């Protein structure tokens, strides 16, 4: 119910640029480009996320096995 | 009754008449009595005389006439005939090349797990004698090492019958390892590279090779593409199976309460 | 004494003394139920010292390979190695260029994903016990 909350608030944030660029009322401009910069900001998959996941991961996983 | 012994056989065989004159007297002999109790009865082993002797001639006639199913079909029950509960049986003198005809055959479909299983029955014949088993077992050494180029020259060595219809196709998947082998990414060789690796100074298997696959004699270069992968990888793409990986774990540690 | 004599020869290049051991002790291995080593154990012969060469070299001519395997031709030492990798003697590969064998990448067993195959065997079998213990202890 952490991540059921999470596409909640994104339902939400889904139906306002529907209904704000679909064409019904009247456009805000601060609400536009403070959204665009978190599409900006996610992180994506490399090499160095990938040799340092299995770094760590397995050296959690030791403990437990 | 006691229908055409060798009729169209000892002399010339092409004819398909007497194929379904064998049809009819395979279809005399299985309406006698039987194969299956052989309790005792040499008077009944009178006809398994017979019979396994007009499989024989089955058999010849099957590999004579370029057959693949029929010629395991016969042989099979041949086998079956050697798989003889009690064998008092004299023995019939074609049966070690039968064996070999089969032990070649079978070498060449490539069914190795079932050429070495099949060897066990035979006590010193492999060593000692038979120069018809020990032509496929010395060749099948020689595909062991390094030997290709022996079983290419002592094809022309067969102390019976030429065995033409089990060494070409024989050859044949000799031809395409030689080929898989070179088919790889290893992209441009010569003409004499042919001769060497694939074989044959100017034969018509360079056009062979020209219509089937590519490998056309340019300017003397022959062009093999690249056969070479692409490897997309991420590997952290084992995200959800890892996070199902551990959420057994948990659950095996509970859940028996 | 037949089979510690016969890695012996096996070890080593030597063929006439391995043909002197199946006169020698042929009878024990017809006794044991082992006739089929001859057929199948020569061809580890020449499969035993290119399996050494290539886990001891790294980047071998094929020129070279032919003496130090006897083999007294460079032109099949293409031959006998692609039977190795094909059949998976080695994860070695041809230049077919200029003569080069050259080995694998460089070893990357710990952040490859590798340790987590061998860590999810011993979690899967080690409280399997655990599951099968506990039941099996408490009958009354």
């Amino acid at each position: 119910h952490g991540l059921k909350g999470l596409n909640s608030k994104l339902l939400d944030i889904r139906s306002y640029l529907e209904k704000v660029a679909t064409g019904k009322l009247p456009i805000n401009h601060q609400i536009i480009y403070q959204l665009q910069d978190v599409f900006n900001l996610l992180p994506d998959v490399s090499l160095q996320e990938f040799v340092k996941a299995f770094y760590l991961k397995t050296n959690d996983q030791m403990v437990v096995v | 009754m006691y229908e055409q012994l060798k009729g169209e056989w000892n002399r010339k065989s092409p004819n398909l008449s007497k194929c379904g004159e064998e049809l009819g007297r395979l279809k005399l002999v299985l309406l006698e009595l039987n194969f299956l109790p052989t309790t005792g009865t040499k008077l009944t082993k009178q006809q398994l005389i017979l019979a396994r002797d007009i499989l024989e001639i089955g058999a010849q006639w099957s590999i004579l006439r370029k057959d693949i199913p029929s010629f395991e079909r016969y042989m099979a029950q041949l086998k079956c005939y050697y798989f003889d509960y009690k064998e008092q049986l004299p023995e019939s003198a074609y049966m070690h090349q039968l064996l070999g005809l089969n032990l070649l055959f079978l070498l060449s479909q490539n069914r190795v797990a079932e050429f070495h299983t099949e060897l066990e029955r035979l006590p010193a014949k492999d060593i000692q004698t038979n120069v018809y088993i020990k032509h496929p077992v010395s060749l099948e050494q020689y595909l062991m090492e390094g030997s290709y180029n022996k079983v290419f020259l002592a094809k022309g060595n067969i102390p019976a019958e030429s065995y033409t219809f089990f060494i070409d196709i024989l050859l044949d998947t000799i031809r395409d390892e030689i080929a898989g082998c070179i088919e790889k990414a290893y992209e441009k060789i010569l003409f004499t590279e042919a001769t060497r690796i694939l074989f044959f100074n100017t034969p018509k298997k360079m056009t062979d090779y020209a219509k089937k696959r590519g490998w056309v004699l340019g300017p003397n270069n022959y062009y093999s593409f690249a056969s070479q992968q692409q490897k997309p990888e991420d590997t952290t793409i084992p995200s959800t199976e890892l996070a199902k990986q551990v959420i057994e774990y948990a659950r095996q540690l509970e859940m028996i309460v | 004494m037949p089979y510690f004599l016969l890695t012996q020869a096996v070890r080593t290049g030597n063929l006439a003394k391995f043909n002197q051991v199946l006169d020698q002790f042929g009878e024990k291995f017809q006794a044991d139920g082992t006739y089929t080593l001859i057929i199948r154990l020569r061809h580890n012969v020449i499969k035993t010292g290119v399996r050494m060469i290539s886990l001891s070299y790294s980047r071998i001519s094929l020129a070279d390979i032919a003496q130090k395997l006897q083999l007294d031709s460079p032109e099949d030492a293409e031959f006998i190695v692609a039977k190795a990798i094909r059949d998976g003697v080695i994860e070695a590969s041809i230049n077919h260029e200029k003569g080069y064998v050259q080995s694998k990448e460089m070893i990357d067993i710990y952040s490859t994903r590798e340790p987590q195959l061998a860590f999810h065997q011993r979690i899967s079998f080690c409280l399997d016990i655990h599951n099968m213990s506990v039941k099996a202890m408490r009958f009354p």
